[PDB]
């Protein structure tokens, strides 16, 4: 059985993957006045699989470049993207860990390599200085990002993601917590290089080189990412209804949570200008670490004087 | 110095909330009819078996079962 | 109001003759509208106008099967119309 | 109009809540018809082991008060 | 007259007003709800080929010879449509015809060379040479583009009853 | 292994789409601030590892001397922060 | 069907499918049929719609479409980019400027079309190609790409 | 327009304005 | 100070082969390359009579199509001491100012499009759309209409126009409107375009600015105001000034001549006279097609026109007006021949990109596309 609860978590998640590059083409296109993608198959369902198939056979130029990297940066991307799938509580998770958050936070901050190696192995003295904006941004944006966690931790007892279920029962962490999950919300818009923060790639970087099969990979990442740090959102701080006896609803809700707010920076996108390189490290830096330190303690004493330590396990 | 807080209220509304908030978990613990609570409710929360000890003799010690009347109680943690 | 909106939607995939009519429709344009038929060319051609949509959309042509014999069901070509109905489908003339 | 955003969203969350349910089915059906235990601290492993040690192979067999 | 643009005290519910402004971001929320009201608005795109973009009857579109209606093509060789064309595109080389009268043995609009300015359309004495409606004459060679006598000739035939429609809307107007 | 089944499964996938990519279709370090930047992020990684034991040490029985600690940690790291914006630092 | 003609034919149609639905243009932009072209992304006329993406760098493009005058100095640009592109590569010269040499046919700066610096698959005519009949022009360009026929010539080769 | 009298309220609260008034569909 | 010849797909009207010395992201110096669309638009001139040099103006600056070609009118206009009919006149106002709404759109949206805002394009791209339908049907051609031609207008306005530039005119407000309450105030256009590119006074003049750029900086002129050309004396519109000039302040000028043109407009339609639209000179202007095909000696003139030309007396004028980018002036030499001999087209633009340098100084990569989207920069008009 594993087996199939492995293509279940996975196959499942990639034609989803598929269906958001549509479901973005198409409410980008409507808040812009045109249909979007619409003529190729019913409504442009597949017009996913077209580009996909149109990418792979394009030919992988290698430009020249060092090869291995070249190739080691896209599979890492897809890789450590999909991988985080392995934990998530959609209702049971898959793989349960006990110190299952850290995996998340471990597994996202791998990813900035790929950037990095990605930006070195193309041989331009102009795209090895675009990897250099993300890698430094991600390694930054991560810094908020493990704090935002940790103050959430500290008010569910444990590292585990499964523990959020019994904690968010009776109301969701965003009523308590809410400055921390526009906090969480900006971070996830970071780390996954979208809009409001993309300056990477806005013109002026590890997809310069990178065309047919390696841009699909990333891509590929990319977009789940999207997806995953949205349904890490949807438990930790959108807490869906949990009843034990059916299992679905919570599977249900964390599905509707989760489109909306994939539905979110698709509309993010759309509707920002892009922020400059040091206006978003100014934001994380200045605006952000000082207020995500400070709620940091208020949560370790939140706990204590209202004596609700969390209970462990 | 009331404007040291009010432009920097209007301008800059993050360091302040930043170091309010800083100063606010330094002191509801300080005074808190609960702080006193943490400790004792992590401290009662059992987790290492409890080793009885030997009955000697002449002591409060809940003897037989532990539902006697004698010893530590948690009606703080309940009802709390 | 909506289900005023549902009963458009269904009638509109009646209105195209059977289910496999409009699967026709649906294929080869990916747009079902329902229209009256103001002219059918001697070329296999189909126009209909509709006073309702916006200017842009109000008057469209279903091209047809083999017009001059080249299995044009599926490589829908502009220049197909007839130079006659041109004009009317560019809105150069209102008159059919 | 916007009708037409609804068929994609429909395949994505069709293919979100596959796994969770899916997840959460290969579970109820590899662990004998209940939800697989979490042995998070040595003492539930302990019982989960126990119990296997109890009877048949596998831990979901529970022997009741009929024993 | 003059106008300006942007030319310009600290209150609790002054800065308390800007100071969320800043905390939760609310004139970004005042961009969100922009483009979600359009999400709601019709889309203004037309299916290309079932609906044409509206173009009126003075659009210049390709190039066309008429005929007379008797079957005589207008074309009387003054070569001046050939003397107001900007790129040089036209070139006509004629000789009396055997009947005596003038016609051109060679007219050849080089379209590639030409901007369609139109002017061939109004400098024209019998208007043989117009800016016929068709826009859709893209070719897979060079050479297709480059158009003879035979050609326009033959666009001429084919998109006469237009553009004698077309000439007949807009001839008060010249 | 549970983890290890996944995992593998998941580099298969992508070598998988690699390989098929591949098969089918037959010098200036100005920025020391960007330097800079990254000394921090380490400074501040480190800090989070002294920080991550936090949900246990909760339990802790002591409480005040938990707080009392974390408290410290946390305030010493933001002027280190502080001092990062007196001086020319994280002005890029 | 087995004879692997029918097995061929269908694959190659698929293949045709694919690169022919989703073609990704990058737009040079010399000159001023930029606009017309930038009115084709615009919504009136979608070019996404029909799976054309808006904007693409030339490593991801399928199609590039010289719209302009193709100077003499960009006459060496071009060419890199056209290099740049991968191996199903194609290029729509829009424009009269860019199909031959326009208006500024004769000048001295201006090559006397782009077909002498790259190899070009669909001429789009008109000085400001209508916007509509550069989409006829792309639309021309899905219709070359469905008859292309690659594995059948491997296959009888 | 079709606006149907709540997708046309969704869209004039989220606009601030009357776009009925001012439609992007031009009509006879 | 790497130099990274940053530049051509890049963010410019194509060309611009900006190279580039930055140390990291900071920008040294930037030495913009032009005429990678020089054309020769010039010399070609020489070569061509003054009617069939009129479509040329059209593609110097092809954004703004017909603004241009006023300019040549003008000049030519001058040399012949002749000047248009009255209804003329309100024509070429009325599509003037169309014009600069389509030149403020395109500058506004696209500027938005480089910072990384794609919905404004969008957005105004339709209303752009319906606008060039306007030229459509008044000239036959979207861009590139040749509409106004050195007497005149060449055919009167269709019957009906009027009428439909009005439910436009009507209406496009609110387009403007809601661009803005998506990027006049929000909380990242102004980061990204505030204090950015600021420009003095002293110095805006100096580098010869003459625009939007000069207007940004609050110096008050407006050739509109100052020198009237056409009939833009008889209307009433306030000329967008501003206060610390920089990206942000000069945008929000292009976004009030936008809302000030519908003003101009508005009175357009109010107020055109019944009349002729083109001069009764069949010296200068072409006799109708019906004249030319009754009267012998409108053939005449009609041969003559077309095949040799105006024919304009020897001198030579600098005329110059308010493209929507800024002064378009012609300095358009003749000797009596009926072919020009120097029609030197001032650019707003030229000097406008000579500023890059000492606009962008100290600035980062992103500070450069921003400041070439303030500017407005059309390759066709610097490269001519
Ligand atoms: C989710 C459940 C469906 C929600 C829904 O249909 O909302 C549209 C409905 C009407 O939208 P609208 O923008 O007013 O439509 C324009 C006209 O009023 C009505 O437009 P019309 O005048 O064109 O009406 C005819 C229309 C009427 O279409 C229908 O109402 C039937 C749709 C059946 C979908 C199954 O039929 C069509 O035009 C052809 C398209 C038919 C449906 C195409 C999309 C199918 C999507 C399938 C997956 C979902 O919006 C609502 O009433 C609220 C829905 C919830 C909003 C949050
Ligand atoms: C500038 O960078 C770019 C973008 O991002 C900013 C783009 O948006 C775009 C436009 C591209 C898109 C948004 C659409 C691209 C979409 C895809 C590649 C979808 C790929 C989907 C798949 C691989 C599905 C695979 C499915 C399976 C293996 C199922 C197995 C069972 C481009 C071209 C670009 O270059
Ligand atoms: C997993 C097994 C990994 C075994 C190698 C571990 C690293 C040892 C050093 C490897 C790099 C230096 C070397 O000696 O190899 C030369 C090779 C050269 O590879 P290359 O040819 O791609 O690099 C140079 C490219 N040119 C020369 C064209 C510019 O190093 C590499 O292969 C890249 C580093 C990765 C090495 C293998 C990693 C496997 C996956 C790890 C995650
Ligand atoms: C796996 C992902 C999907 C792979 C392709 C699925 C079928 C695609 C398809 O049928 O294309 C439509 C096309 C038909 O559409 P078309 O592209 O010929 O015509 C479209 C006409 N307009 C654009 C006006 C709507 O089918 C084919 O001609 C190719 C089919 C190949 C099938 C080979 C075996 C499978
Ligand atoms: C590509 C590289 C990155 C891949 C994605 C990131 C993987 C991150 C793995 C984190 C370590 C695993 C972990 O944290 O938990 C494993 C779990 C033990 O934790 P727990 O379940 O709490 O145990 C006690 C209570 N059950 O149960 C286990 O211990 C399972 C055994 C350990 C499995 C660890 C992950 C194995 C990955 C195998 C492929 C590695 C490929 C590396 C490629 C680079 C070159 C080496
Ligand atoms: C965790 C603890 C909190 C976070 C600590 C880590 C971050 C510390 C940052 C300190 C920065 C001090 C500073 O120099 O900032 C000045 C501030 C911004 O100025 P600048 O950076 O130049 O930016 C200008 C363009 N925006 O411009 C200002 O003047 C901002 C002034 C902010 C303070 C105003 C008063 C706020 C309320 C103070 C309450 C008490 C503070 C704590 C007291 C502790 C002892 C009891
Ligand atoms: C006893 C009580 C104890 C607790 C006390 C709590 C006090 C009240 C809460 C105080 C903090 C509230 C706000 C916290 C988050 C915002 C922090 C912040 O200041 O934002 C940074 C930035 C500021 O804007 P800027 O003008 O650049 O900076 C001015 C000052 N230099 O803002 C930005 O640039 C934002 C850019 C955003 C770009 C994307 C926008 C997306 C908007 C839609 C999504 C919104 C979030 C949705 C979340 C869904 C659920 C997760
Ligand atoms: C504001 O400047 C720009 C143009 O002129 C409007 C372009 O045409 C182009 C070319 C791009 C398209 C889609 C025509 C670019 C990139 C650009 O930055
Ligand atoms: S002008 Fe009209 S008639 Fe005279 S030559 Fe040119 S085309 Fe023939
Ligand atoms: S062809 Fe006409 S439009 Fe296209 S570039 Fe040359 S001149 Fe400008």
């Amino acid at each position: 059985m594993f087996f199939i609860n492995i293509l279940t978590l996975l196959v499942p998640i990639l034609i989803a993957m598929a269906f958001l590059t549509l479901v973005e083409r198409k409410i980008l296109g409507y808040m812009q006045l045109r249909k979007g993608p619409n003529i190729v198959g019913p409504y442009g369902i597949l017009q996913p699989f077209a580009d996909a198939m149109k990418l792979f056979m394009k030919e992988p130029m290698r430009p020249t470049t060092s090869m291995s990297l070249f190739i080691i940066a896209p599979t890492l991307s897809l890789t450590l993207a999909l991988s985080l799938w392995v934990p998530l509580p959609m209702p049971h998770p898959l793989i349960n860990l006990n110190l299952g958050i850290l995996f998340i936070l471990a597994t996202s901050s791998l990813s900035v390599y790929s950037i990095l190696w990605s930006g070195w192995a193309s041989n331009s003295k102009y795209s090895l200085f675009g990897a250099l904006r993300a890698v430094a941004q991600t390694i930054s944006y991560e810094v908020t990002m493990a704090i935002i966690l940790l103050s959430v931790l500290l008010m569910n007892g444990s590292y585990s993601l499964q523990t959020l279920i019994t904690t968010q029962e009776h109301m969701w962490l965003l009523l308590p917590a809410w400055p921390m999950a526009m906090m969480w919300f900006i971070s996830t818009l970071a780390e996954t290089n979208r809009a409001p923060f993309d300056l990477t790639e806005g013109e002026s970087g590890f997809n310069v080189e990178y065309a047919a099969g390696p841009f699909a990979l990333f891509f590929m990442a990319e977009y789940t990412n999207i997806i995953l740090m949205n349904a890490l959102t949807t438990i930790i701080f959108l807490g869906p209804l949990y009843y034990i006896n059916l299992p679905e609803l919570y599977s249900t809700n964390f599905m509707m949570e989760a489109l909306l707010l994939s539905s979110t920076f698709l509309w993010i996108r759309a509707s920002y200008p892009r922020f400059r390189y040091d206006q978003l490290m100014h934001l994380l830096w200045k605006n952000f670490l000082p207020l995500t330190l400070a709620l940091c303690m208020w949560h370790i004493s939140l706990p204590i004087f209202t004596a609700g330590v969390p209970p462990y396990m | 110095i009331s404007a040291f807080l009010k432009n920097a209220w209007a301008k800059e509304p993050v360091l302040v909330v930043s170091f309010s908030v800083w100063g606010l978990a330094i002191i509801m613990p300080m005074i808190s009819p609960y702080t006193k609570y943490a400790s004792m409710i992590n401290k009662a929360t059992p987790y290492n078996y409890p080793v009885p000890v030997r009955d000697d003799g002449n002591m409060p010690d809940v003897p037989s079962h532990p539902q006697d009347p004698l010893g530590p109680s948690l009606d703080w943690l309940k009802n709390l | 109001e909506l289900v005023e909106v549902l009963k458009r939607g269904v009638q509109q995939v009646t209105g195209h003759g059977g289910l496999r009519g409009l699967l026709r429709v649906f294929f080869r344009a990916n747009d079902i509208r329902i229209g009256t038929l103001v002219g059918e060319d001697k070329y296999g051609n189909k126009y209909y106008e509709d006073n309702k949509q916006f200017f842009g959309r109000h008057r469209w042509v279903i091209y047809t099967t083999e017009m001059n014999g080249k299995n044009t069901f599926w490589d829908v070509d502009g220049s197909m119309v007839p130079p006659e109905w041109h004009r009317w489908l560019h809105c150069m003339t209102d008159d059919p | 109009m916007w009708f037409e955003i609804l068929p994609g969203l429909a395949i994505m969350g069709v293919c979100l809540v596959i796994p969770g349910v899916s997840t959460a089915y290969i579970h109820k059906f590899t662990n004998g018809g209940k939800e697989k235990r979490v042995a998070r601290v040595q003492y539930q492993w302990y019982l989960m082991e126990r119990d296997r040690r109890i009877s048949g192979v596998n831990r979901y067999y529970v022997s009741k008060g009929l024993e | 007259t003059y106008k300006y643009v942007n030319k310009k005290e600290v209150d609790m519910k002054s800065a308390t007003d800007n100071a969320a402004r800043i905390l939760m971001w609310t004139e970004l929320i005042r961009g969100l709800g922009m483009t979600l009201s359009y999400l709601f608005r019709e889309p203004a795109t037309i299916n290309y080929p079932f609906e044409k973009g509206p173009l009126s009857p003075r659009f210049r579109g390709e190039h066309a010879l008429r005929r007379y209606p008797s079957g005589e093509e207008r074309c009387i060789a003054c070569k001046l449509c050939e003397a107001i064309c900007p790129a040089q595109a036209i070139t006509i080389e004629a000789e009396p015809r055997a009947d005596g009268s003038r016609r051109t043995t060679r007219y050849d609009i080089d379209m590639t060379k030409c901007i369609y300015c139109g002017f061939c359309q109004e400098a024209c004495p019998v208007d043989a040479i117009v800016e016929g409606p068709n826009f859709e004459f893209s070719t897979e060679t060079h050479e297709e583009l480059l158009y003879n006598k035979e050609k326009l000739l033959n666009n001429g035939d084919k998109w006469e009853a237009e553009i004698a429609a077309n000439i007949q809307a807009d001839y008060l107007y010249r | 292994m549970n983890l290890y089944t996944v995992i593998f499964i998941n580099i298969l996938l992508s070598l998988t789409l690699i390989l098929v990519a591949f098969w089918l279709p037959q010098r200036l370090p100005f920025s020391m601030k960007f330097f800079l930047v990254a000394i921090t992020f380490l400074l501040f990684d480190l800090e989070i590892a002294l920080l991550l034991p936090l949900p246990w040490a909760i339990q802790t029985i002591k409480t005040s001397t938990m707080m009392i600690m974390a408290f410290i940690l946390v305030t010493i790291l933001s002027l280190g922060l502080a001092y990062e914006w007196t001086q020319k630092g994280l002005e890029w | 069907r087995s004879r692997a003609e029918y097995v061929v034919t269908k694959l190659d149609d698929l293949i045709n499918w694919a690169r022919r639905s989703s073609l990704w243009p990058m737009t040079f932009g010399l000159a001023c049929c930029a606009v017309e072209m930038m009115h084709m992304a615009a919504p009136r006329y979608d070019m996404d719609r029909f799976g054309v993406v808006f904007r693409a760098s030339p490593r991801q493009a399928d199609v590039m479409i010289v719209a302009g005058t193709l100077t003499n100095k960009m006459a060496p640009a071009l060419r890199k980019v056209y290099d740049q592109m991968p191996e199903p590569r194609y290029v729509v010269s829009m424009g009269s400027c860019a199909n031959g040499g326009g208006y500024y046919h004769y000048s001295y700066s201006v090559v006397r079309g782009c077909d002498r610096i790259v190899p070009v698959d669909i001429y789009v005519p008109g000085c400001p190609p209508t916007a509509e009949a550069l989409l006829y022009g792309i639309l021309q360009l899905q219709r070359k790409i469905k008859r292309e026929q690659k594995l059948k010539i491997w296959y009888r080769r | 327009a079709s606006a149907t009298r709540v997708i046309q309220k969704l869209r004039n609260w989220a606009s601030g304005q009357d776009l009925q008034a001012k439609l992007q569909l031009r009509y006879q | 100070n790497m130099t990274l010849n940053f530049g051509p797909h890049p963010a410019a009207h194509g060309v611009l082969r900006l190279v580039l010395e930055l140390s990291g992201e900071m920008v040294r110096k930037c030495d913009p390359h032009i005429g990678l669309l020089h054309r020769g638009t010039e010399k070609l001139i020489e070569y061509k009579t003054y009617l069939q040099a009129l479509p040329y103006f059209d593609r110097l600056d092809y954004v703004s199509m017909m603004c241009n070609e006023q300019a040549y009118s003008i000049a030519v206009e001058k040399l012949l001491n002749i000047q248009p009919p009255p209804r003329a006149q309100w024509i070429r106002v009325l599509f003037g100012e169309i014009t600069r709404i389509l030149n403020h759109i395109m500058a506004v949206t696209t500027h938005a499009l480089d910072i990384g805002a794609m919905t404004p394009f969008f957005w105004m791209f339709e209303e752009r759309e319906k606008m060039f339908e306007f030229y459509e049907r008044v000239s036959g051609a979207r861009m590139h209409a040749a509409y106004i031609r050195p007497g005149g207008v060449h055919q009167d306005l269709p019957l009906g126009l009027l009428d439909d530039i009005y439910e436009f005119s009507k209406n496009f407000s609110l387009r403007i409107d809601e661009v803005e309450e998506m990027l006049t105030n929000n909380r990242i256009w102004r980061n990204r375009t505030v204090d950015i590119g600021v420009v003095t006074a002293e110095d805006a003049l100096n580098y010869g600015f003459s625009g939007v750029m000069l207007r940004g900086s609050g110096i008050q002129w407006d050739l509109r105001k100052t020198q009237p050309y056409d009939v833009y004396d008889q209307v009433e519109f306030d000329v967008p000034i501003g206060s610390r000039g920089d990206c942000y302040d000069r945008y929000l000028c292009r976004v009030e001549e936008m809302r000030q043109s519908l003003r101009i407009i508005e009175q357009c339609l109010n107020k055109m006279p019944p009349g002729e639209i083109k001069v009764d000179d069949a010296k200068v202007s072409p006799p109708k097609r019906a004249e030319m095909k009754t009267s012998m000696e409108s053939l005449i003139h009609h041969f003559k026109l077309y095949t040799e030309g105006y024919q304009v007396p020897p001198g030579a004028t600098y005329t110059a007006i308010e493209a929507p980018k800024g002064e378009f002036g012609v300095y358009l030499v003749s000797d009596g021949s009926s072919r020009p001999y120097r029609c030197k087209i001032k650019a707003p633009g030229f000097a406008h990109l000579a500023g890059l340098d000492k606009m962008s100084k100290g600035h980062m990569l992103a500070d450069v596309v921003a400041i070439i989207g303030t500017q407005d920069i059309v390759f066709g008009e610097i490269d001519r």
